[PDB]
């Protein structure tokens, strides 16, 4: 049997909620869905595994709670012992192939709504648009206004400013603000039970236009730097980064043509990045120059440069004997 | 004794700043050739190059990381020799920034997790990866690159029979594990617009109960 281990898609709940677990390999791994599966004459089981590696007693399905239903699992509601991975195996008597699918069941962070490990993340930028939805709410989904979906912020209903809109399964922030951070939670009713997804939301700076700032040294002064010979030198390069997603800041040393980063020696070497500062998302890093016995030929010009979506800016130091 | 012959060749890579490439080079020969890395005639030497040797003596890897461009971007050559003869073969390298990536570049939706198999069982990492066109998976270990080419290995390639919409699903698959399996494995998704490197994920190896 051609086993594709534990699909990506993860299914973590509160205990208590329902849950439908579909088989993923219709949705992804294999071309046909279930009805042709089942006309061209395979079978569809599924087992129910501990963990990697426990091995599979099948499902005990009852009718109520835990029904087998057309190409998926349903839990009504979930229990904690329903934690594991669930294997969903297909077969001919020439052909089988079987994934495994995550389930995990957690409780209630102790006074809160939600569970820490268990939870949406998002990002929004200041001053612009943001748009949080709820999900997957898509089998508990109805098509009347009610039931209708609440929001919550830090598990606390609140007097919602009126630039944020409401929609059916969707929250509408027109202008994020500093307020705005935090964890959204979602309330939907349905079987009769309470189906709750929390969304963790972080604020930055809007992208930036403008290069990044040197600060050690400046753009314009050749700053100076004394040394003895047979000495050490560490030249720190110190500057400012806004907001420009989630790459890493670009700043290096150089000496004339020649970058450091590709030198293969023991004598000279920037240090790693370091990150000194760092505030919704904007950085203040630090990279550094050594050497290790100064020789003559190490004194003169290094120049730190430091580049981004909107350009490369560069200052230099000179080395010099006391 | 015989001159150096190329079993595999190095081809055209075109990768995104900051991540990872790697050019590939194998020979045989009598005796065994030796190889070596050049740009523009120049052995190649760097902190970010890195040449991994295949235990066979086959060949070596280069593998540049992280991406540099423009520095980076460049033809470099693969030259294999011994006393009896010599071939090369070129192989260029393109490197784009992020700004810069077209739609349709591979991207990595899932990489390999850690994993811990113990000795003869089977052993399976993960990959999902998407681009337009549809990306091809492979697999490096320790820097090299995972050889799936004979069927009836014990290490096998699965891939997605693709729906149009998802991510493609691709896995390797090892028969039983042994000791030389523990490693860092790492995912790479390939196509016509470049090419693309997961995250690294080792693998464990404990001991049978
Ligand atoms: C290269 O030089 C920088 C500059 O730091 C120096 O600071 C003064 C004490 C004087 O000696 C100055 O002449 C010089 O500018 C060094 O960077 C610094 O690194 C240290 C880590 O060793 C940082 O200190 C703290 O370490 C504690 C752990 O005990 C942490 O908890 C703190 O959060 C913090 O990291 C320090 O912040 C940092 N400063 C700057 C400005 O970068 C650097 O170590 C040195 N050598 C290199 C880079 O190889
Ligand atoms: C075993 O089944 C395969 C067909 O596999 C598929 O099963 C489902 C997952 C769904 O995708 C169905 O639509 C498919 O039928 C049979 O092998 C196929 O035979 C055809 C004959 O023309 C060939 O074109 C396909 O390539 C074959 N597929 C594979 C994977 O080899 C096979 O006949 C079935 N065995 C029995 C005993 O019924
Ligand atoms: C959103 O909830 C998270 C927890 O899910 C809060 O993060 C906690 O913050 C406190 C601050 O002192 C820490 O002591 C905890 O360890 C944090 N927990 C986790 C899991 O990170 C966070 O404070 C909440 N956000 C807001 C705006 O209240
Ligand atoms: C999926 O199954 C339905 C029946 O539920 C069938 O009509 C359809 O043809 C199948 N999908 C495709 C792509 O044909
Ligand atoms: C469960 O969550 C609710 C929020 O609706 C909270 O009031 C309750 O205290 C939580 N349970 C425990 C044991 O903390």
């Amino acid at each position: 049997c051609t086993d594709w281990s534990v699909d990506i898609k993860k299914y973590q709940v509160l205990v208590g909620e329902p849950v439908r677990i579909k088989c993923a390999l219709f949705y992804g791994y294999i071309r046909t869905n279930y009805s042709l599966a089942q006309s061209a004459g395979l079978s569809l089981m599924w087992y129910k595994s501990s963990g990697p590696g426990d091995f599979e007693e099948p499902i005990a399905f009852d009718g109520s709670r835990m029904s087998k239903e057309e190409d998926s699992i349903w839990f009504r509601p979930t229990l904690l012992q329903d934690s594991g991975l669930y294997a969903c195996v297909i077969r001919n008597s020439t052909y089988c192939m079987k994934v495994s699918i995550s389930l995990t069941v957690g409780e209630n962070d102790t006074g809160l709504c939600y569970n820490s490990k268990m939870k949406y993340f998002e990002k929004a930028e200041l001053s612009k648009s943001k748009e949080i939805s709820c999900r997957d709410i898509e089998d508990f989904l109805l098509p009347t206004r009610e039931p209708e979906i609440l929001w919550y912020k830090e598990c606390r209903t609140k007097a919602w400013r009126p630039s944020i809109v409401f929609k059916r399964d969707t929250l509408l922030i027109k202008e994020v603000k500093e307020d705005d951070i935090g964890n959204y939670t979602c309330e939907l009713k349905y079987g009769g039970f309470v189906v709750r997804r929390t969304t963790e939301l972080t604020v930055t700076a809007p992208l930036t236009d403008k290069p990044p700032k040197l600060l050690y040294p400046m753009e314009s002064k050749l700053t100076v730097q004394e040394t003895q010979l047979g000495g050490s030198a560490n030249l720190t390069c110190r500057a400012f980064f806004g907001y420009s997603g989630d790459v890493s800041p670009l700043i290096y040393w150089m000496k004339g043509e020649k970058f450091i980063e590709d030198l293969d020696e023991n004598r000279v070497w920037e240090s790693d990045i370091r990150i000194l500062k760092e505030h919704l998302g904007e950085q203040e890093v630090s990279i550094s120059l050594i050497v290790d016995s100064v020789e003559e030929g190490d004194l003169g010009n290094y120049s730190c440069y430091v580049e981004n979506g909107n350009g490369r800016r560069h200052a230099s130091v000179l080395l010099h004997k006391r | 004794e015989t001159p150096p012959r190329f079993t595999r060749t190095p081809v055209d890579q075109t990768g995104v700043s900051g991540g990872v490439a790697s050019f590939i080079c194998q020979a045989t020969g009598d005796p065994r050739p030796k190889i070596v890395w050049n740009k523009k005639g120049k052995k190649v030497s760097n902190q970010r190059f890195e040449v991994i040797e295949f235990d066979d003596g086959s060949g070596s890897v280069l593998r540049i990381q992280p991406l540099r461009t423009p520095r980076d971007e460049a033809i470099y050559e693969c030259v294999a020799s011994n006393n009896v003869g010599e071939i090369s073969v070129s192989t260029r390298l393109t490197v784009l920034r992020e700004d810069q990536i077209p739609r349709g570049f591979p991207t990595i939706d899932m990489g390999p997790q850690l994993k811990v198999v113990e000795r003869t069982r089977t052993a399976t990492m993960l990959c999902a990866a998407s681009g337009n066109p549809d990306p091809e998976i492979t697999w490096f270990k320790d820097f090299l690159p995972v050889d799936t080419s004979n069927n009836n290995g014990r290490i096998k390639q699965l891939r997605s029979e693709s729906i149009g919409g998802t991510p493609i699903r691709g896995a390797l698959q090892i028969e039983q594990s042994e000791e030389s399996d523990q490693g860092k494995y790492e995912c790479v998704a390939t196509n016509s617009a470049g090419t693309r490197y997961s995250a690294p994920a080792n693998l464990y190896v404990r001991e049978l109960r």
